[PDB]
């Protein structure tokens, strides 16, 4: 059981598994509650990518920052940034400094970099949960694979708009992967440039998928680069993040993702009372004994 | 609310100068739509609450500035908001110095008044000098109420200041949902169970013309440019010249009333109720307005509580912004 | 440490009204430097609503006689508002409008002889810098004396304050007859007799005060 | 574009009293008087509207809203139909004994909404400016100050001028009233001459005020009591809760049963 799993398709093809009930929920919602972008289209209509393959090119490097700068701008309260790997986020924070942006990003909001240390990363949490109480604005950029985002969970306003940088593809990697690969090429049935697809969208859905806890919760959750647009990486993020992504929000600009997560703010940090649940997205006591509601939760719940 | 409200209030409006408030999300930039609404706000509020007094800091550049000081005319506080519109908004803001400033004043206030602070506040860098959770504990001990209208997002240490201090906090979409943000700040926020419910002393000076013909009269020149004031209000305490009442007692600190001052926020007290609203047509045998004798030719009726009568929209809008009574009642 | 002497210095020189103000005062020999340097640092229910609504206006002489006349004043207007209209004959006889026009004329009753307000504008500048700085001088008196005043705060060292303010007051009254002696011997013009009503309400306030704690010694 | 709407206090009980007096200025001479107020001012301008309203004791009924004999016609109808309603009004009347003293809160009240909604009747063009005249003849009763006050308040916001005519005595509020709102109060010193009073002083409008000459301001008494024993008070006692004018100090406050904090 999780919060992401996606597809469930494959989980009986490599697990040797083969059970009763392969489910998924819903999100139904009496509020957006969410909304995902997919940056993917730089300011100077630049294509922003990780195509590259850590060896740095500049320009994308220049539009991340400046995806940062503009959302810490624009956000409240906490902005969680994920990289691809620590000598890329070592590479990019290099090169944000070199080039004239983080002083502008620590003028809007205060940086906590990561370095895989165990106790300076408990240091920088630490203090990067101490600034988004204590008036000012934080700012968490750590790496996607690591133990930041395995355990340590961001709730209702430590990460409202957690930034997937890049498509977190392992290739740092010897030839395990390409012996693993070969493996379910072979003995079983499941394809290369499936399970490497597979594999990249649930570390960047697990990632992105905790800054929820409740309905009462609001998160913007951006994916920047285009190829999260391509139809089979967006296929396998889970379909409670499908169904709140819009054709429109689907390759974004910088700009008009910043429109969008201001227009999101604004019609959502309104009071939103217990009293616009309980037809909706919450239930009393006598609200189940109605059969209507029964017939609600037959429609909601699905199966593969 | 038939519940207590602060009625004397002493409000302290602390507003952006910071670098956001030059951002373009308004149709001119936020601070001039929100300097404009605040001189309406100005307006609306010495026009509602005659006592009460206004202070003005503008937040600017990680330092706070007292630029109107706690007074109540407005003819200052709207000439400053004039001049203020030429500024230049420089800077991250500070909500430290400017609760501390805001504070000082307000600590010395007697202990009746609601002493409430209004944060007209944008950006999200709220970049202190120093901790700003051992203001929050002073300001729950010091009995301030502070109550934060945000600019395009939710800051938790603006809702803790909030939720912590007594205060509401609100995020802004439009003109006319920050015109009504405003409009609810405007009226007199009912009471905790920790301020004090004293007895201030008063004073209702008569209104003294130059005696007869000036036969002996007392010719003085003001009490805070100013020409010979032959006669005008005296003070029941100190015996001065104060030309415009109401104004608090320069010399004494005595508070100088006319009576309808208090006459003029009454209605808070014993107030209206709800319209029972029904738009169809519905039994009316009443086919004329109570209100001004005119046919309802609209699917809208609107009918008292406790006499019944018949209304239109025109009388209810009328009777529940501006009459604040039932004309029905009354007969 | 010479910090007060630098700060009432630094003052007096970004705020020349407040120097003037120190040389009319302890220049003047009313009081002295240290001393003025020193001290310039829940469910409302109401239960008598009734009294809200005839409110602090006071009882107006409301006499209405026996209730005769209301049946006698009753029948007397439904039988006057049966027969009605005469519009040219009844309405005005020209010789009451002719008394009216009188009246409303600059010379009758109605026009009170009123906004005339007759002022004395012969020396303006000068006798009003002269004003300035004996307003600025005496609400600063009356500024320390009224605000330590107030409260009896029935101590010595509060009534020794009070001495001060008492010797403060008197000397500040004999400063204020020679300023008016100084002054209004120029022109014959000019009462500044509004100066002397505050300052004697001043000396009125402390030979009360005077009375009354010597009336609560025993 | 100019709104006047004249307020007659037609107390029954005074203008009886008026009438057994057997003067020469009774009931009929007022509301002819008001008539040719009425036809004056929609007889100055084509865009004047006109507006009667008549406080009778226990109701605020409005008395408004070819040619025969020589007016113009839509004063002939205006003139026709205010003489049937006060027909209608005066003669077919009642009598009740618990309230005889006239009220001029209510008349008020609807002069303010009416006001408001020929307010939105304007078109974008024009703009209206108003006042109200009232004519008052008898003694207001001190029970509705509480309510008198906030239609003043009204017209404060509204920005309606408030003119008074009082014919017999004079009135504290109403002058209050015409204080405040930036009107006019005027006390009349002869009755039957109410006509030329009315054309000179309270015909002309708001920019006529600034140009002729009229009568001076009275000083207008700010006489403040107590709750108390109703007397005068130059220093009183107000708390904070009832917001009451007490005028000696006392324990417990009477207006609100406060349990008193005492320092
Ligand atoms: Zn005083
Ligand atoms: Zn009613
Ligand atoms: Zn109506
Ligand atoms: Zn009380």
């Amino acid at each position: 059981t999780s919060g992401t799993l996606s597809p469930l398709d494959i989980y009986p093809k490599i697990l040797d598994f083969h059970p009763v009930t392969m489910a998924t929920f819903t999100m139904t919602l009496a509020r957006v509650c969410l909304c995902p972008m997919i940056i993917g289209r730089g300011n100077d209509q630049v294509a922003i990518s990780s195509k590259f393959e850590t060896r740095e090119d500049i320009a994308v490097i220049r539009n991340y920052g400046n995806l940062l700068l503009e959302m810490s701008a624009v956000v409240p309260d906490g902005i969680v940034a994920f990289f691809t790997s620590y000598q890329y986020m070592e590479s990019t924070v290099a090169s944000w400094y070199e080039q004239g942006i983080l002083e502008n990003i620590q003028r809007n909001k205060l940086l906590f970099i990561e370095t895989q240390d165990g106790a300076e990363t408990s240091v920088a949490l630490e203090k990067y949960q101490e600034a988004c109480e204590n008036g000012r604005g934080a700012i968490l950029l750590s790496v996607a694979r690591g133990k930041v985002s395995e355990g340590i969970d961001f709730v209702h306003h430590y990460g409202r708009a957690v930034i997937m940088f890049g498509v977190p593809y392992v290739y740092t990697q010897s030839r395990i992967l390409k012996a693993r690969l070969e493996y379910l090429r072979d003995q079983f049935q499941i394809r290369e440039n499936d399970f490497l697809t597979f594999d990249a969208m649930r570390h960047a859905a697990q990632c992105v998928g905790r800054a929820i806890r409740g309905k009462t919760d609001y998160g913007l959750m951006v994916f920047a680069d285009k190829r999260f647009a391509r139809g089979d990486k967006r296929g396998k993020l889970p379909r409670w993040i499908q169904e709140h992504l819009t054709d429109a929000n689907l390759n974004l600009t910088v700009d008009e993702g910043v429109q969008v997560a201001k227009y999101f703010l604004r019609q959502m940090a309104q009071p939103f009372h217990r009293e616009d649940q309980l037809g909706l997205s919450l239930l009393s006591l006598e609200q189940l004994e109605s059969e209507e509601t029964l017939k609600r939760i037959e429609q909601i719940a699905q199966q593969l | 609310g038939q519940v207590r409200l602060g009625m004397m209030r002493h409000l302290y409006v602390v507003v952006d100068g910071s670098r956001t408030m030059e951002d373009q999300d308004l149709k001119p930039n936020r601070l001039t739509c929100t300097l404009k609404l605040l001189e309406y706000f100005v307006e609306e509020y010495f026009d509602q609450n005659p006592i009460s007094q206004i202070g003005i800091i503008v937040t600017k550049s990680k330092r706070a500035e007292k630029l109107t000081e706690l007074s109540g005319n407005p003819r200052k506080h709207i000439t400053s908001l004039k001049k203020a519109v030429d500024m230049t908004c420089h800077g991250e803001p500070s909500l430290y110095n400017s609760l501390s400033i805001a504070m000082q004043t307000l600590k010395h206030m007697p202990g009746h008044t609601s002493r409430e602070v209004l944060i007209i506040f944008s950006s999200l860098t709220t970049c202190d000098p120093s901790n700003i959770y051992d203001l929050i504990k002073t300001l729950k001990a010091a009995k301030i109420r502070v109550s934060v209208i945000g600019l395009s997002a939710e800051v938790r240490v603006c809702t803790v200041l909030a939720r912590e201090t007594g205060g509401t906090y609100h995020v802004i979409l439009d003109e006319s949902h920050y015109k009504e943000l405003l409009t609810h700040h405007v009226s007199p926020p009912p009471a905790s169970s920790s301020s004090e419910c004293s007895l201030i002393r008063m004073g209702f000076p008569q209104h003294t013309i130059a005696s007869l013909s000036d036969q002996d009269a007392k010719p003085s020149f003001s009490m805070a440019e100013p020409g010979l004031t032959l006669g005008g209000y005296f003070c029941p305490q100190c015996r001065a010249k104060y030309c415009e009442l109401p104004v608090e007692c320069k010399i004494c600190g005595l508070t100088l009333v006319s009576a309808p001052h208090l006459a003029r926020s009454y209605h808070h007290l014993f107030p209206l109720d709800a319209f029972q609203e029904i738009p169809l047509e519905e039994y009316n045998g009443e086919r004329f307005c109570y209100g001004c004798q005119g046919e309802l030719k609209d699917q809208h009726v609107y009918v008292c509580a406790v006499c019944q009568n018949v209304f239109c929209v025109d009388c209810d809008v009328f009777v529940h912004d501006s009459l604040h009574c039932c004309p029905g009642c009354i007969h | 440490a010479n910090k007060e002497l630098e700060e009432k210095n630094r003052m007096l020189q970004e705020d020349p009204v407040l120097f003037q103000l120190y040389k009319d005062l302890v220049v003047s020999q009313v009081i002295s430097a240290e001393e003025f340097w020193a001290n310039r640092l829940i469910a409302l229910n109401l239960k008598k609503s009734d009294r809200y609504y005839h409110g602090p206006t006071p009882i107006q002489s409301l006499q209405y006689a026996t209730s005769q006349d209301i049946i006698n004043s009753f029948q007397s207007i439904r039988q006057e508002m049966e027969a009605y209209t005469p519009k040219l004959t009844q309405v005005l006889s020209s010789s009451a409008a002719s008394s009216t026009i009188t009246a409303l004329s600059p010379g009758g009753a109605l026009m009170q002889g009123g906004t005339q307000q007759a002022i004395n504008q012969m020396v303006p500048n000068d006798i009003q810098s002269e004003l300035k700085h004996l307003y600025v001088a005496v609400g600063e008196l009356l500024r320390h004396f009224w605000s330590c005043f107030p409260v009896n705060t029935p101590f010595l060292e509060e009534k020794v304050v009070k001495m001060k303010s008492n010797l403060e007051r008197f000397q500040v009254t004999k400063l204020c007859p020679f300023q008016e002696k100084i002054r209004r011997q120029y022109l014959s013009t000019n009462l500044v007799s509004h100066i002397e009503e505050m300052l004697q309400t001043a000396y009125n306030k402390l030979h009360t005060w005077q009375s009354r704690r010597l009336m609560k010694k025993t | 574009l100019n709104l006047l709407v004249i307020v007659v206090d037609a107390n029954p009980i005074w203008w009886g009293k008026q009438a057994l007096k057997e003067s020469q200025f009774t009931l009929s001479k007022c509301i002819d008087a008001v008539m040719v107020l009425g036809n004056s001012h929609l007889f100055m301008n084509r865009s004047n509207k006109l507006a009667v309203i008549a406080s009778h004791i226990q109701e605020s009924r409005f008395l408004y809203p070819g040619s025969k004999d020589g007016k113009y016609e839509l004063l002939t109808s205006a003139n026709e139909v205010i003489v049937e309603e006060i027909k209608d009004l005066m003669t077919k009347s009642d009598i009740k004994g618990q309230h005889t003293e006239t009220l001029l809160a209510g008349s008020l009240a609807k002069a303010l909404c009416y006001i408001h909604r020929m307010n939105k009747e304007v078109k974008d063009n024009q703009e209206m400016k108003s006042r109200i005249l009232v004519i008052k003849a008898a003694e207001d009763s001190a029970l509705q100050y509480m309510n008198f006050m906030n239609v003043i308040f009204a017209a404060q916001k509204q920005n309606i001028l408030i003119d008074a005519c009082v014919l017999d005595s004079d009135s504290g509020l109403l002058q209050q009233a015409c204080d405040i709102t930036g009107g006019l109060y005027l006390k009349v010193p002869q009755m039957p001459s109410l006509l030329q009073y009315l054309l000179w002083v309270f015909l002309p409008d708001q920019d006529q005020r600034s140009q002729l000459i009229l009568p001076p301001p009275v000083h207008v008494d700010y006489r403040a009591a107590c709750f108390c024993h109703r007397n005068l008070i130059e220093i009183g006692y107000v708390c904070s809760v009832c917001l009451s004018i007490f005028c000696n100090f006392s324990p417990i406050c009477t207006t609100c049963e406060t349990a008193f904090k005492i320092s």
